């Protein structure tokens, strides 16, 4: 009988360790990565999908040309200076 | 094959439930761990009582009788050492387990901190394509856009 | 009985030995600081 | 006040104790930095849209 | 038990000896740098 008790003293002990690692693999396997970069991880799967539509929308509508924005901002700068001319005009 | 975003919530739904189950059993080992811890202390005290007899075993002035008691305890003494060492290994053994759990949970929260963040961005672009795709143009000139369709009509 | 005893402990980490050690020492410094008040007010 | 006793030894443990948090502080501190401008880009979409 | 133990490890490479060595040394430099703060604030 003395032998039996020593067995039970460990019976539950192994089970906890079993569950200890069972989750451990379960956790990090599910949490394998967030920046997998291969779409295999769940996170990166979403990431690629986000960018998928990002360019999809851009194609449907061409963006401003570098000249267009360059003249646009310069036109604003000329407007800024032209308004600055109004600044000098009204102040002096 | 399901929606990658939808399964995330289900994935995290089972995520914590499995995690807690671990937390339940961890205390289980510790409880029995102390159970033997007390058990060891019980037996040595019995030897002390046997030792207490040994101390007064010579009160009669007889050394013979003390011998039997001193030989009597030794059975327990080995048992004392047998169990005393047994818990020594387990002492640091569980401690390694605790580091896992505390370390592990901290990881989970960082995940949830972004769980909703991706979803909003997902909806952010989902509409973005939906909006401008529906609003592709007003002067398409090809009748494909809804506006020009009316114009030609 | 012991099953829940540790169960509760896990749900809330107990004080660190340093925390209690500084806590009691801080009290001891408070004791001496109050003892400084003892000397300050008596003398 | 770790040296209020005049002991430099004890201060060491506390200074080593915080460092765990210090890295955690930096770890989380940077985390929100990227998100700060990240959402701002989102707002421009909505108002523009 | 050991079967999964290494299984998890493969799925995530552990710290390199240099990484931990610099990490602890960086802490030691932080310890000394904090120790520099110790001397800086105390003296
Ligand atoms: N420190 C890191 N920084 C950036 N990416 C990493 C890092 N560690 C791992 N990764 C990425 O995680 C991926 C591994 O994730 P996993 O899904 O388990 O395998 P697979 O890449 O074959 O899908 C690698 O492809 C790698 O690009
Ligand atoms: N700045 C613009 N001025 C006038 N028409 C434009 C302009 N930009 C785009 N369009 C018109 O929008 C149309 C594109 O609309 P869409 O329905 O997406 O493609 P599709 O023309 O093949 O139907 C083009 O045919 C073009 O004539």
């Amino acid at each position: 009988e003395r032998k039996y008790l020593e067995l039970k003293s460990q019976k539950n002990l192994y089970l906890a360790r079993l569950k200890s690692a069972i989750a451990a693999q379960k956790i990090e396997e599910i949490a394998g990565n967030l920046d997998n970069a291969s779409a295999s991880s769940l996170f990166e799967r979403i990431e690629t999908k986000i960018l998928e539509l990002e360019a999809e929308r851009e194609l449907l509508n061409p963006p401003p040309s570098p000249l267009d924005k360059k003249f646009e901002q310069w036109e604003e700068q000329q407007a800024v200076e032209a308004t600055l001319a109004a600044m000098k005009a009204r102040r002096s | 094959q399901e929606a990658p975003e939808d399964l995330l919530e289900r994935l995290l739904g089972e995520m914590e439930l499995e995690l807690i189950e671990l937390r339940r059993a961890l205390a289980q080992t510790i409880a029995t761990f102390k159970s033997t811890e007390r058990q060891r202390d019980a037996q040595q005290l019995i030897a002390q009582r046997w030792y207490e007899k040994a101390q007064a075993a010579l009160d009669r002035g007889n050394e013979q009788l003390a011998r039997e008691a001193l030989g009597q305890r030794q059975s327990y003494q080995s048992h004392t050492e047998a169990l005393g060492k047994s818990l020594g290994e387990q002492r640091a053994l569980v401690e390694q387990v605790r580091g896992q759990l505390q370390k592990l949970e901290r990881k989970y929260l960082e995940l949830k901190s972004q769980k909703n963040l991706y979803l909003a961005r997902l909806k952010s672009a989902i509409a973005a394509q939906k909006i401008e795709e529906i609003a592709g143009n007003l002067d398409n000139a090809s009748a494909s856009s809804l506006f020009e369709r009316i114009e030609t009509k």
